[PDB]
RNA sequence: AGCUAGUUGGUGGGGUAAUGGCCCACCAAGGCGACGACGGGUAGCCGGUCUGAGAGGAUGGCCGGCCACAGGGGCACUGAGACACGGGCCCCACUCCUACGGGAGGCAGCAGUUAGGAAUCUUCCGCAAUGGGCGCAAGCCUGACGGAGCGACGCCGCUUGGAGGAAGAAGCCCUUCGGGGUGUAAACUCCUGAACCCGGGACGAAACCCCCGACGAGGGGACUGACGGUACCGGGGUAAUAGCGCCGGCCAACUCCGUGCCAGCAGCCGCGGUAAUACGGAGGGCGCGAGCGUUACCCGGAUUCACUGGGCGUAAAGGGCGUGUAGGCGGCCUGGGGCGUCCCAUGUGAAAGACCACGGCUCAACCGUGGGGGAGCGUGGGAUACGCUCAGGCUAGACG
């Protein structure tokens, strides 16, 4: 089970907007408009430097809330991309970037991460003619992410791509807005992905 | 293929057999210096032909008795007692070291 | 006896065979003597039997004896078609 | 007796480039000498010729530095920063191919002798041979 | 040294002994108390620290120090061993369990309830 | 929480022991061991072998108390 | 620190499938040890596993391979095979029957009991599947096996809702009494629909067998479920478990009160002796989450037994000195050999694991297929700088 609770509480934590709320994180509301400090009694007060472990440290809670996962998926993820050839920063975010309910956000069939996450549980998400119920399933180049018939009517799923229609979608994304398809063109690049984190800080995080 | 050795012999006082002495060079398993590994070998002389100090080959053999697996082959080099000098005093030097 | 068996590989509810030239007197699972094949009795692979065959009719000239089981995926392979 | 003539070479030019000698000399002999070649081969000396003092023959070894440097200490960097003997008598060391080092990633080198001759850790290399790795230079 | 001698002669390997000869190298081990003190600490602290001697399944008579506001270890009651040592005490090499036999957990505490062994409690 | 069953009986030093140690004898029963209260030797106050003093014990170990009243 | 009497060797004999002091006789006087004999302690061993940058340290559960034992010790018979767990003879200890003469036993087989212990399961279903014994077969046995049960023990996937929603309620906490905090967090609006209800409901199964063909190839035909009405599919459908450690530093998180060297915290350095960010509670905060903390143990940090990769004037460490034994080490030139060393070929390195790739359970853990690697050892062939060796030559070392 993931995180359940206050989510613009962590908007403030961080320092930098986490649009984990969907909307709300837009308009005028987010707690991150005119209360950027974090939360808590002493919130307000003067913050001493941080050690070099708090750099790190923050730099990957930073990340980790960004996509709504727990640290065992989180961890046993990145052991994968040091494994794996290339270069450990930029193949970790791709394999974010591959779940299923990520995607799910990242085509804009979603308000909200947690949102995205809910709309695949429901098993209301097609990949490839086939219902898929898992957000860690990780979507390969070239999948097809489309909305069951049986909720291609529901008004909520009308409503969001109704915003949709004119929306740009990610380069390495393409989506069909009157069929409610989307397909995973290829793992996005660093330079893809806008996300406020120092990739180096988070791995010497884990050389401990 | 049945093993073959090459050392010398060091006893000749039992009856159809003698005692051969065979070294052994190899590096050391983690400090790599080579390192010099002695074996004796009971070998099988049935015409009581070779002497105290030739330098004979041995080959696997069917057993010939409780220790004694090995007969001798052919001579190599006859007769080199500087080497019988290196085994007798090496076992003489035992006889100190105990009280 | 040589025998001509299969041994479970698989795991619990996901059966997987590999057909296996051992002696009759050994584990089922245990050490054999040539890997000859493979089977899938679920089918969840468009290729779930390989036999090789001109290898399997080897060990028969020898003296190895099939399962039923063992002999009907033989046939199904056509190790014993002989036109 | 002198033990280990060859590391009495690489220490009389250890000392030799400290005190910054023009030249040094070292007893003669062929392996010591097949040695001095990859060195002038290297551009780590400046070169080598053979000599007889009072009557013994040496190997004049012609040693080379840098430019003289700036402000205080301007001693010329030197060019043979680093000399070690490896496969000493008594702790012998041999490779194989593939047991070959890089050294200094890479800008350094390792003077083999093979049964095809006296060679650098590129030359073996690129020979695919190995055998006793007698020194690191760089 | 020589690696003529480090090969006539060699490393030797440096032998760790157990600080807590709690045996079997057991994870912890169940006796029954024979005294229940209050031991005085070493120089730097001053307390009534409550301490019992225990008689061990191991076969051993070694001091165990209970933890706590207050408990209600006796004479003959029974408990488990910990392991882990009193700083402030000599030869306290064990801790004890409070949740176990006849040792029972802080009452009221709130704070830390994995340690001192104590429930859950209810708010309406 | 500290419990409340601790008692402020009287005694008499008998001893002086090594490092604030001393025989205090109790007027009610057998003497103690009977080391001195911090608030005192911060306060220094030498306590002579035959003062009297109060002793405060727990009952987890009557055979320890701590010297309170200086003299 | 010395061991050894069938002990070492011989001839002959006995024995076994077969060598052998394996045993017997007789003869010789040997064999082993500082390259660790003998004695004591500990221990199944490996494939691997864990760790580690690696060299290495550790371990050998499960799974796979070998060894050993079957209450202990000894023995043989039958047999291709045993010196045989569920076969036999005997001695010993134990439990039980006993007509006191004498008998029967052997879960380290599956569950289950008791003991000890910190602690480790159901006296389950089933022969449907794979394997094995016997049989012409039909079929029979199988606590091997396949499934189920219990246990967060590990791994893994998943839930305790999503969105909207006050410059911001109550309550608690803090306060410079202006206000700040728990905080979009709750309420509440709206959407979805864990559990649960209903129907449908598997793969694992195809042969052995029968029939056509000659009991062959080949074709054709028939029975066959433990799991289990389980998985899965379709339909309905309710806002619907969160816990645990920490917040003096190493180490990320702070204020208020209580308590005054007390009660206690503590891995280490240390806090508390009246303002305690260390003790106890509260608020808040940090860390993980069906988990979270602790002890034991292993490795790491540890370069702190230093092969990689440490030292000995004063920090731990040059023997009080010499001779000299073994061993280790070896100047220049030439040549033979090629032992070390290097290279190629080749056999080997079982499977599993580990590593790359693809694929099967909706993902994962798990599983399948394919690929590649690997030291070491065997063999054949080649090279000769260096080390070794044999032969010669020298004079720089050594001696005279
Ligand atoms: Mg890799
Ligand atoms: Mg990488
Ligand atoms: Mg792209
Ligand atoms: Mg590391
Ligand atoms: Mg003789
Ligand atoms: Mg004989
Ligand atoms: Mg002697
Ligand atoms: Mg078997
Ligand atoms: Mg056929
Ligand atoms: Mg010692
Ligand atoms: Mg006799
Ligand atoms: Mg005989
Ligand atoms: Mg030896
Ligand atoms: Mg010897
Ligand atoms: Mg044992
Ligand atoms: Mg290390
Ligand atoms: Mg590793
Ligand atoms: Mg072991
Ligand atoms: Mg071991
Ligand atoms: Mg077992
Ligand atoms: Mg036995
Ligand atoms: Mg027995
Ligand atoms: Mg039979
Ligand atoms: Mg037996
Ligand atoms: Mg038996
Ligand atoms: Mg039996
Ligand atoms: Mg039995
Ligand atoms: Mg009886
Ligand atoms: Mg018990
Ligand atoms: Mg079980
Ligand atoms: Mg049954
Ligand atoms: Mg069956
Ligand atoms: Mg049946
Ligand atoms: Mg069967
Ligand atoms: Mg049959
Ligand atoms: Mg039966
Ligand atoms: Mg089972
Ligand atoms: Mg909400
Ligand atoms: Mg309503
Ligand atoms: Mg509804
Ligand atoms: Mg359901
Ligand atoms: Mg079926
Ligand atoms: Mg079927
Ligand atoms: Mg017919
Ligand atoms: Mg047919
Ligand atoms: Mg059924
Ligand atoms: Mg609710
Ligand atoms: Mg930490
Ligand atoms: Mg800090
Ligand atoms: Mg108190
Ligand atoms: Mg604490
Ligand atoms: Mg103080
Ligand atoms: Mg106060
Ligand atoms: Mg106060
Ligand atoms: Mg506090
Ligand atoms: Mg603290
Ligand atoms: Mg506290
Ligand atoms: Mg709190
Ligand atoms: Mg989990
Ligand atoms: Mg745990
Ligand atoms: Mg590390
Ligand atoms: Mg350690
Ligand atoms: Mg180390
Ligand atoms: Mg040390
Ligand atoms: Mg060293
Ligand atoms: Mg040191
Ligand atoms: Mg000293
Ligand atoms: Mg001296
Ligand atoms: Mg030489
Ligand atoms: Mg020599
Ligand atoms: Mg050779
Ligand atoms: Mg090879
Ligand atoms: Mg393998
Ligand atoms: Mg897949
Ligand atoms: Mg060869
Ligand atoms: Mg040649
Ligand atoms: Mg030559
Ligand atoms: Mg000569
Ligand atoms: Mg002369
Ligand atoms: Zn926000």
């Amino acid at each position: 089970g993931r995180y359940i609770g206050p989510v613009c509480r962590l908007c403030r934590r961080e320092g930098v907007k986490l649009y984990l709320k969907g909307e709300r994180c837009y308009s005028p509301k987010c707690a991150m408009e005119r209360r950027p400090y974090p939360p808590g009694q002493h919130g307000q007060k003067r913050a001493r430097r941080p050690s070099d472990y708090a750099v790190r440290l923050r730099e990957k809670q930073k990340l980790r809330r960004i996509y709504g996962i727990s640290e065992r998926q989180f961890r046993n993820l990145f052991e994968e991309a040091s494994k794996k050839k290339g270069v450990t920063g930029s193949v970790f975010l791709g394999l974010l970037e591959s779940r299923l309910d990520n995607v799910v956000y990242r085509l804009g069939f979603a308000v909200s991460r947690r949102q995205a996450r809910q709309l695949v549980r429901h098993g209301h998400i097609t990949v490839n003619g086939r219902r898929v119920d898992l957000p860690s399933y990780r979507v390969r180049p070239g999948d097809e992410i489309a909305v069951a018939e049986k909720s291609r009517n529901l008004e909520l799923i009308r409503q969001n791509l109704e915003a949709m229609k004119g929306r740009k979608v990610g380069p390495w994304l393409s989506l069909d807005v009157e069929g409610m398809k989307g397909k995973f063109l290829r793992l996005p690049d660093r330079e893809d992905l806008a996300l406020p984190v120092n990739e180096q800080l988070v791995i010497e995080f884990y050389s401990r | 293929p049945k093993k073959v050795l090459t050392g010398v012999v060091v006893s000749d006082k039992m009856q159809k057999t003698v005692t051969v002495l065979v070294e052994r060079q190899f590096p050391h398993p983690l400090y790599g210096k080579v390192i010099k590994r002695s074996k004796k070998y009971l070998a099988h002389d049935p015409e009581e032909k070779y002497k105290l100090g030739d330098v004979v080959e041995i080959i696997e053999s069917r057993p010939i008795s409780k220790r004694k697996r090995f007969r001798v082959l052919r001579l190599v080099e006859s007769g080199r007692m500087d080497l019988v000098e290196k085994y007798l005093i090496r076992r003489q030097n035992y006889q100190s070291l105990s009280k | 006896m040589v025998k001509i068996r299969l041994a479970r590989f698989g795991s619990k509810h996901n059966p997987h065979y590999r057909i296996v030239v051992t002696d009759a007197r050994r584990k089922r699972d245990g050490k054999y003597i040539e890997k000859i094949g493979y089977y899938d009795p679920r089918k969840t692979t468009p290729d779930w039997l390989k036999v090789d065959v001109e290898r399997a009719r080897y060990w028969l000239s020898v003296g190895a004896q099939p399962t039923d089981t063992a002999r009907r995926l033989l046939r199904q392979a056509g190790v014993f078609r002989q036109e | 007796m002198l033990t280990d003539p060859i590391a009495d070479m690489l220490t009389r030019i250890r000392n030799a480039t400290r005190v910054y000698k023009e030249s040094t000399d070292v007893p003669a002999s062929r392996f010591k000498e097949e040695i001095l070649r990859i060195l002038a081969r290297e551009g780590f000396i400046k070169g080598y010729e053979r000599v007889d003092v009072d009557g013994k023959p040496y190997l004049r070894v012609y040693l080379k530095y840098g430019p003289r440097r700036q402000g205080p200490d301007p001693r010329p960097e030197q060019v043979i920063h680093h000399i070690r003997r490896i496969s000493k008598p008594g702790r012998r060391v041999y490779v194989g191919v593939k047991e070959i080092p890089r050294v200094r990633r890479g800008l350094g080198i390792a003077i083999l002798s093979t049964s095809k001759g006296v060679l650098t850790d590129r030359e073996a290399r690129k020979l695919g041979v190995g055998g006793e790795l007698i020194c690191e230079v760089w | 040294p020589t690696i003529n001698q480090l090969v006539r002669k060699g490393r030797e390997k440096v032998r760790k002994k157990s600080k807590v000869p709690a045996l079997k190298g057991a994870p912890f081990r169940r006796g029954v108390c024979t005294v229940v003190r209050t031991v005085t600490p070493k120089k730097p602290n001053s307390a009534l620290r409550k301490v019992a001697k225990v008689r061990l399944t191991s076969g051993y008579e070694v001091t165990a120090y209970i933890p706590g506001e207050g408990h209600n270890l006796q004479e003959h009651s029974v408990v488990l061993i910990r392991g882990g040592r009193v700083k402030d005490l000599p030869g306290v090499r064990y801790h004890i369990v409070r949740g176990v036999y006849d040792a029972a957990g802080v009452k009221d505490r709130k704070k830390s309830r994995s340690k001192y062994g104590t429930k859950k409690p209810k708010e309406a | 929480a500290k419990e409340k069953d601790t008692i402020r009986t009287e005694g008499v030093v008998t001893e002086a022991l090594p490092n604030a140690t001393f025989r205090v004898k109790l007027d009610s029963g057998p003497e103690i061991l009977a080391y001195i209260s911090g608030k005192m030797r911060m306060h220094y106050i030498r306590i002579l072998p035959g003062d009297r003093v109060v002793v405060e014990i727990t009952p987890y170990d009557p055979t320890r108390g701590r010297i309170v009243y200086r003299k």
